[PDB]
Order: C-alpha cells, then structure tokens, then sequence
C-alpha cells in the first residue's frame, strides 16, 4: 500500500550527504559491535574507515527508507544508490 | 470639459470590461474589441453629451475552446447601472432580470456604492452568479500591470492531476483570496486553481499554482 | 517563522504541515554553493554582431566555416539537409535571444548566476587535449548538433514520465539550457575553441555530471539557512 | 514556397472562422439591442 | 510625456494635492449691512464694477504668487466653492489685475456659525490633484533600451515621485503609465494589483534594503522568505500575531511567544 514499487520510483539515483553521513555512522557502529565486515581489511583498524571502504565497493548491507511527504515511502539498497 | 473626462472614463472602464470577458473565455467580436472613444460618445453621449449606462449592456457566449475547456461556462449579462447609489430595490430587479432570462452569471458595475441590503441577496441568487463590480476600480486593467502574472483557471480534470502528481490535498496548496482583485477578474469560485506562470531569474519561466478560498 | 522548512524528496519545499511553500526550491532546484555569475552571450550585442558570431552559410563561401579549421571542408559547400539542421539551431538560438531580450532580462543584465562554470570546463578540455596547432577538427557538424540536442535533455531536476513533470523539468533548465546553447554553439565550437571529436564528448559528459553534481540534497532545512 | 503556401492555409481557417464567430456574435448584439430598447 | 519636460510639468501639476488652505494668506470677517455696496474704500471699487441674506462679510486674501505658481484662476477657486457650497452662499472675486487678490462671501448670533464656515472652508475645500498626494517631484531615470540594430543604449526620461501614497486614483490618471505604476507599501499593492504583485513589491523592498550598502545574498533566500510570507493569500507578518496564529503543532508555537 505505502511501499512504492521498484518499477515507479521516482527519487533521485544517487546518495546524498546526509544519507552517506548516517549510513557511514550507522556502518561504523554496528562494525564496532562486532558485525561481520564484508570487505577484507588490508591494515586499517578505525571501524569509519571501514565503513568507507565498504561503502566505496557497494558491500554495505543497508537499506535507505525514503520517506514522501504524504506518508508514502521507497525503499533503496545502498549497493544500487550511485555514490560521488 | 468635465463631461469629457467622465466620458473617457466610462469608456476605459467599458473596454476594461470587455477585456475581462474575454479573459473570462468568453466571445467578443474584435470589432467591438477595439471600438474607439469617438465612436464610444458617438452611440452613447445624447445631444447635451450625457451618456446613458442602459446602452451599454451587452450579451456574450462562450467560444467553443472555452466551453469545450470549462463545461461550466454559460451565457453572461453585463449591465451598467444608472442610479449612482443601488439598493434593495435595484438588486432585486436585476435579479429578477437574471432568472427570467437565465443567465448562468451577471456581472453589474454600479457607480458610487452599494448598501449592505444589496449585498445581504447576493449569495442567495442561485444558481446563477451575480458579481458586482465599482466603476473606479475598472478604469486600469490591472492585469496589464507589469507586476500582475497571467493567471489561468485550471479545470477540473487539471487540478485532478495536479493534485494526483503532487500527492497533495487541497489544504496543502498556496492560498488566494476570493476578494483577491485578480481573482474577482477571472470571476473564481471557492475551489478552483489558477496557473500562474512567472518570471524567474533563476531559471527563466517558472510555474506555481493558487487555490481559491 | 522559518525553521521548519525543508526541501523533500520530490523537490518541493514544504514546512511541517505538509503546506508547500515552493514547488522547487530557489525555482531551479539548485544549491546556494554551487553557482556562479557566468555571461549568457545571446543576450548581449547588436543584431549583426550576433548574426556574425552564430549564423553558418553552407551555401556562400566567404560566409562559411574556415577550411583549414575542417578536414570535411571539401564535401559541406552545398549540402542542403545539413543546411537545414544549420538553419534550425540558429533558429533556436534566436527564440533563446528573444525569450532572454523581451521576457526575462529587459534591462539587458547578461552577468547572472548559473550553475557548472562552462568556460572553465572548455578550458580544462583545451589543456587536457592539447587543442592547440592549426591541425584539422574532425567533428563534424551532426554531431555537434545531435550532442548538444540531446545534452539539453539529459539535466535531470525531476525524475517521472508524468506530462506535468515533463513540463516542470522543461521550464527548470530554460536558462541554463539558452547559456548552454549559447556556448556550445557550431560556428564557436569549430572556429573558437577548436574542439576535436574526444573533447566534445568529454565536454559533453562533465557538463551533465556536474549539472547532477550541483542540484540540492533532499533533507537540507533550507528555512534556517 | 511550400511554407508560405501551408501559412497561406492556416490563414485562411483562421479567417473562416473568425466570419463565423463574427456570424453568431451579430445575433446576439440584436437580442442585446431589442432588449435594451424594451428597457428603455 | 516622458521625453518632454513642459507634459511632465503639466502631469505633476494635474496630480499633486492642493487645497484652498494652500494658497490662502489670510481670512477676515467684516460687518456690512447693505449687499449691493460695502463699507471698506479698498475693495469699494471691485464690488461697485461687479455690480454695474446677512450683512456678515467673510471674505479671505489669497496669495498672489503662490496662486500663479499653482497654475489656478480665480474663477476656478469660486466654482469650486460653489460647487461644494450650492447656492447657501453668495461669492465675488477679485479680478486678476487687483493689486491684491481677494475673494468675498456672504450668507444667504451668527458670528460663531460664520467662523465654524470659515475652519471648513480652510479645511476641506479640494482645488485640484488627487488626494493624500502631499508633494511631487520630477525625477531623471536611466534606462538602457535595445536600439534599432540591437545594441543596449542608455536613455534618460522624466517620471514623477510622489510623498504619500494612492495608488488606485494615481494609475487612472491620463497621461501616465498605468502599467508600470510602482508603491513602496505593499499593503497598498496588496489591496490594489493582488498576491503575485504583493509578492515582487516585497521581494523589491527587501532586496532594496539588502543591497544598498552594497552587500549581496543569494536570490533563493529572499524568494524562500517572500514566499512564506505570501503563501496563505495574505501578508503574514513575521511576529507572533503572524506565526502564532498557523495551524501548526501547540508545543512548537508554544516555544517562540
């Protein structure tokens, strides 16, 4: 009813900086709670720049609710949101 | 002399007139469009150069555009009134008038005021529409005013994708006044949309919309 | 008064009862940051200087493109379909003067800002490519135009197949898309900037990425800024 | 001299039709005229 | 008119506000019993010519150098006086060629009445111009027009600048621009031309006060600000009469006033 189907959505195709910020922050939280990382970690150790760097290869496993003003929502993975 | 200049105003108010009309959707011949202030005091001004407003009174039907466009537009009577004061008296005939013809809408100019009485039988004229209008505030289009937008009243089926495209309840829209002078103009109803298309210097032309309250 | 104002996911800018206050913020949809005072040069200047900066004659010679500037110059004098497309942009460009001249800048005032700077992406495009010497271009004439065409469709504000939508998006990049055509235009390109093929369509594709680059984020409360 | 000869065309639509607005728009002058007479 | 500076003067001189109290340099009251002569030896010749009820003269000198500039007649004074005044009131003036102009009424205990005749007639007698339009300048504007090749090209032309405000009567004046009529009270805009004119006269406004110390800021601010205060079909002024009286949420409203 509320959810809008893959097919009609109609918001913009790419990450914003406020989604980015909150996806990193919530990424590098749940990593420093003991989350699977699913990317390999060559030396890095600060859970944000881990979040970065699954972030930069399309690996983190979130979903992004995009809220419409009269209640309406799409839901968009962060593997398919295009990121700068 | 004065009788000049209360000629010439008479005039710029008739053709202001027959500008809203047209506006309105409906036809004026553009012969008449353009009937000039010599031939204006020729039909109307009498031997001593007195006009008389009961000569002015004129007829029109909408275009097929319009009427296709709006299905609610019918015929309109515009009435010029002598008495300079109206009252209960003069309303009531010419509401008479408008039913025993039945008009869809009336539009009568009165020159210098009208009393409370007058305006207390207008809302109950039903079904037809009787709006009044002063002669002073009908002497300058404002319309043509550089400040003044083009405003286009939506139809129904418009407004209905409007507010299907932006998910919007009627509430939610910008707001125009119904004693708004551009919205007594266009002669708007309590419900109804107007397309304004704007100047913008940011991105050339841009587009908002008013309901009416 | 203003604090609860925010741009939403459809573009418009609203407050907290949902009431819209703009049906796109700033009339563009773009951010404060990302603009710059850039000429439109349509605007500007007497009618033969106009003709003789943007009109291309395929049929006169001395009014035609330069043929050391060209390596096709041998087989363009008297084609007449790419004299119709010719005649066509410049008819584009004269409808962009006149809507520019008569309807949104009366007073003439062509220093306004715009987004993506488009001077210095033609210049980047220059030193990336090495567009010096007076060797030949070897872009032809359709494809400026086709390019240029299709760039002017491809500035995104508003996404949707609804005919409204259309017709906002189309009103959103009026003058962004007449500073476009004024740049780009033929006679420029070829003569001007002396653009090749592969600068072209890099010059094609930094002006759609940037424009994308520079619109505003849904979720800015713009009412306090 | 194919676009001039298609202006040439819409403009004489454009002239049919204004006659006959112009056609309906003389009926109800007179109607207006009559009506006013019996006024005065 | 524009280009020319005598139309100009005439339209400035059509418009501004002038009353009787304006030219007016002194009022007086006399007592003179017989109506067909008079008992002053000064204006004894000017009243015996004209003629080749209470005996309560009121007559009042205007002055002659201020009369000229305003551009009036005598004969003009004495039928508007007429006019507003019917007939309860019998009038001569003086000619223009009297060494002092001079203009005599009398009515057709009487002395407070006659005073209280005489503060209406300084108060409310309207000689010509539009009201609550107190002065009128002429003022050179700089437009920069397209010539006839196309090239923007400087132009000087004559407009009129006003103090008080009426826009309604001021537009509908013949031999003005109706269309580019412009107030600096968008109350008056509001009330006359509607919303959309409302909200380009507050943009105007505010950037005016912006930009005069020559600071700039960016348009989508200002039109954010002008279309929150234009968006309920009135003018929202930004206080709590404004504010506090939306339809939004009692715990936000309750935090500002």
């Amino acid at each position: 009813e509320l959810a809008i189907l893959k097919e009609e959505r109609t918001t913009t195709p790419y990450l914003t900086k406020y989604e980015r910020a909150r996806i990193l922050g919530t990424r590098a939280l749940q990593i420093s709670m003991n989350a699977p990382v699913l990317v390999d970690i060559e030396g890095e150790t600060d859970p944000l720049q881990i979040a970065m760097k699954e972030l930069s290869q399309r690996k983190i496993p979130l979903v992004i609710r995009r809220y419409l003003p009269d209640g309406s929502y799409e839901d968009w993975g962060c593997d398919e949101l295009i990121v700068d | 002399e004065d009788n000049n200049r209360i000629i010439s105003r008479l005039w710029r108010s008739f053709r202001t007139v027959k500008e809203m009309a047209a506006d309105r959707g409906y036809f004026i011949s553009q012969e008449e469009m353009d009937q000039s202030l010599e031939e204006f005091r020729s039909k109307i001004c009498d031997s001593m150069g007195n006009p008389q407003r009961k000569l002015m009174s004129f007829l029109a039907n909408p275009t097929p555009e319009a009427l296709e466009k709006y299905s609610d537009l019918g015929t309109l009577w515009v009435e010029f009134c002598d008495e300079p004061s109206v009252g209960i008296k003069t309303m009531r005939n010419f509401c008479l008038r408008i039913q025993e013809k039945n008009f869809s809408t009336g539009i009568f100019i009165y020159q210098n005021n009208i009393t409370p009485s007058a305006n207390k039988m207008i809302p109950t004229v039903s079904p037809a529409i009787i709006e009044t209008f002063q002669e002073s505030d009908l002497v300058v289009n404002i319309t043509h005013h550089e400040l003044v937008p083009k405003h286009i009243r939506l139809s129904d089926g418009e407004k209905s994708q409007l507010l299907q495209r932006y998910k919007l309840k009627e509430s939610q829209l910008p707001r125009i006044q119904r004693e708004d002078p551009v919205a007594r103009y266009l002669g708007l109803k309590r419900g109804q949309v107007v397309k304004i298309i704007r100047r913008s210097e940011t991105s050339g032309r841009y587009a908002s919309y008013r309901i009416c309250l | 008064a203003l604090e609860d104002i925010m741009v939403h996911y459809d573009g418009t800018t609203r407050n907290s009862l949902g009431d819209i206050i703009q049906f796109l913020y700033g009339e563009d949809g773009l951010d404060g940051t990302q603009v710059e005072r850039q000429t439109i040069d349509t605007i500007p200047g007497s009618d033969k200087a106009f003709h003789k900066r943007y009109y291309v004659d395929l049929m006169d010679e001395k009014n035609s493109i330069k043929p050391d500037v060209i390596e096709y110059a041998a087989d363009i004098l008297g084609d007449v379909e790419l004299q119709k497309e010719l005649n066509s942009e410049y008819e584009q460009l004269v409808s962009d003067r006149k809507f520019l001249r008569e309807i949104v800048f009366v007073n003439g005032d062509h220093n306004w800002p715009l987004p993506v700077n488009l001077r210095r992406i033609i210049q980047n495009a220059q030193q990336i490519f090495h567009l010096d010497r007076a060797k030949a271009s070897d872009l032809t004439i359709p494809e400026i135009i086709h390019g240029v065409r299709d760039l002017c469709k491809k500035l995104f504000v508003l996404r949707g197949e609804n005919e409204l939508i259309k017709e906002a998006q189309q009103n959103a990049t009026s003058l962004f898309q007449c500073l476009v055509r004024a740049r780009l235009a033929t006679r420029r390109i070829l003569e001007e900037f002396r653009l090749n093929r592969d600068a072209f369509e890099w010059v094609l594709g930094t002006i759609e990425a940037q424009f994308q680059r520079s619109l505003v984020h849904p979720g800015e409360m713009v009412g306090v800024i | 001299e194919k676009r001039l000869e298609q202006e040439q065309r819409r403009l004489e639509e454009a002239r049919k039709r204004q006659e006959a607005e112009l056609i309906k728009r003389q009926e109800l002058i007179k109607q207006a005229e009559e009506w006013n007479k019996m006024d005065i | 008119i524009a280009l020319d500076i005598e139309k100009a003067k005439v339209i400035q001189s059509s418009i501004e506000y002038t009353t009787l109290k304006n030219v007016t340099s002194a009022t007086e009251i006399y007592y003179d019993p017989d109506p067909t002569s008079t008992v002053i030896e000064e204006d004894f010749d000017t009243v015996e010519a004209y003629f080749s009820q209470s005996p309560w003269l009121l007559r009042l000198e205007l002055d002659r150098a201020r009369m000229l500039d305003k551009q009036l007649t005598m004969n003009q004074v004495a039928d508007k006086i007429s006019e507003v005044f019917s007939d309860d009131l019998f009038v001569m003036w003086s000619e223009d060629n009297a060494d002092k102009l001079i203009i005599r009424c009398r009515v057709i205990e009487e002395d407070q009445m006659l005073k209280r005749i005489e503060a209406h007639m300084l108060d409310l007698i309207a000689l010509r111009g539009i009201p609550g339009i107190s002065k009128v300048y002429m003022v050179k504007h700089k437009v920069s027009v397209p010539d006839e090749s196309g090239e923007y090209k400087n132009e000087e032309l004559w407009a009129l600048e006003t103090d008080g405000i009426n826009l309604a009567e001021v537009m509908a004046v013949p031999g003005v621009d109706s269309s580019r009529t412009y107030s600096n009270s968008f109350v008056e805009i509001l009330s006359v031309l509607g919303i959309e004119a409302t909200r380009s006269s507050l943009y105007k406004e505010i950037l005016n006060v912006i930009a005069f110390d020559g600071s700039y800021v960016n348009y989508r601010h200002m039109a954010l600000l002008v279309d929150v205060m234009t968006s309920r079909g009135y003018l929202m002024a930004i206080t709590r009469h404004g504010i506090n009286r939306a339809d939004t949420g009692a715990l936000m409203r309750c935090s500002f006033e």
